[PDB]
DNA sequence: GCCATTTTCGCGGCTATTTTTTTACTCCCAAAGTTCCGCTATCAGTTAGTAAAAT
RNA sequence: AAUAG
């Protein structure tokens, strides 16, 4: 799951155009993240990161989970 | 496509069915094979090529 | 009209594996149906652009 | 046809 990219979150056109522009490619990179940089993403909007979480949620992941020896 | 059908169709019928609608029919298949080639719902008939 | 003799008819084991065959030969013409290239024209699909909507 | 059983 770690190691799957970003492209098999389902993620909507301008959501993965924001996360690209942020350069994540893999899910541990995102779930690494909280609110702290997705919500200053910049044409990143609030509707926007409730969709992501909601998506997290679903996948059983949440946001900026403490991994170590990432990559 | 056919499937499960004795004959293809158009869009014109497509339409048919419920609003006749070419432009529209166009976009709901392009949405549904935009869904299909999503690699999440994909890996299962990608091994048939 | 039955007793014998001659004439057809059908038969002669099961599994494998190596590998083609071959003569013989008019012509012309008019009439008819078919094909092949090129062009037209219509419809449907695809694609580019722009406005509508949403963030 | 030839060959093996």
């Amino acid at each position: 799951i770690l190691l799957r990219p970003v492209d098999d979150l389902e993620l909507t056109v301008r959501s993965a155009n924001c996360l690209k522009a942020e350069a994540i490619h893999y899910i541990g990179d995102l779930v690494q993240r909280t609110e702290v940089e997705l919500l200053k993403t910049p044409n990143l909007g609030k509707k926007s990161l409730t969709e992501i979480k909601d998506v997290l949620a679903s996948r059983g992941l949440s946001l900026g989970m403490r991994l170590e020896n990432w990559p | 496509f056919g499937i499960d059908m004795n004959t293809d169709h158009t869009l014109e019928e497509v339409g048919k069915q419920f609003d006749v609608t070419r432009e529209r029919i166009r976009q709901i298949e392009a949405k549904a094979l935009r869904k299909l080639r999503h690699p999440s719902r994909s890996e299962v008939l990608r091994s048939f090529l």
